[PDB]
């Protein structure tokens, strides 16, 4: 039913949403590019092993048998979930768009 | 009196180089919202659902 499609509204809203997503991703990239504004967790030394291991196998998550490799991350998860929420939520919004 | 016949007021005023606004624009918190497709229903001859 062409009347119920509302293609005009869909297009005019998705264009603005895409512009906003582009702006947000550009800001995130600029923040994470220079080695001064990116989160300290990505430059911190003792936390380097955890990030490297996670990057080694990104699609799969295995926290059950970590072999004392994510111990450092296990005592600061509250800060990770308080500092990195914005970027993950932006990625989720991009996926929804 | 006889020389004042050829005189007009120069327009001269002094301001402050940069003038700030009465109230400064404040930051606005970002609130995540879902993609809503029913926001233009009140613009023109809109359709509902």
């Amino acid at each position: 039913q062409p009347s119920q499609q509302k293609l005009a509204e869909k297009l005019t809203i998705l264009n603005d949403r895409g512009v906003g997503m582009l702006t947000r991703l550009y800001n995130i990239k600029k923040a994470c590019g220079d080695p001064k504004a990116k989160p300290s967790y990505l430059i911190d030394k003792n936390l380097e092993s955890a990030v490297k291991f996670i990057v080694r196998k990104f699609p799969a998550v295995e926290t059950r048998n970590n072999n004392q490799q994510l111990a450092q991350l296990q005592k600061e998860k509250s800060e990770i979930l308080k500092n990195l929420a914005l970027y993950y939520f932006t990625f989720v919004d991009v996926m929804e768009f | 009196r006889e020389i004042g016949i050829l005189t007009t007021n120069k327009n001269t005023s002094r301001t402050h180089k940069i003038i700030a606004p009465a109230n400064l624009e404040r930051p606005v918190r970002y609130i995540r919202k879902p993609i809503d497709y029913t926001i233009l229903d009140d613009i023109g001859h809109g359709v509902k659902v």
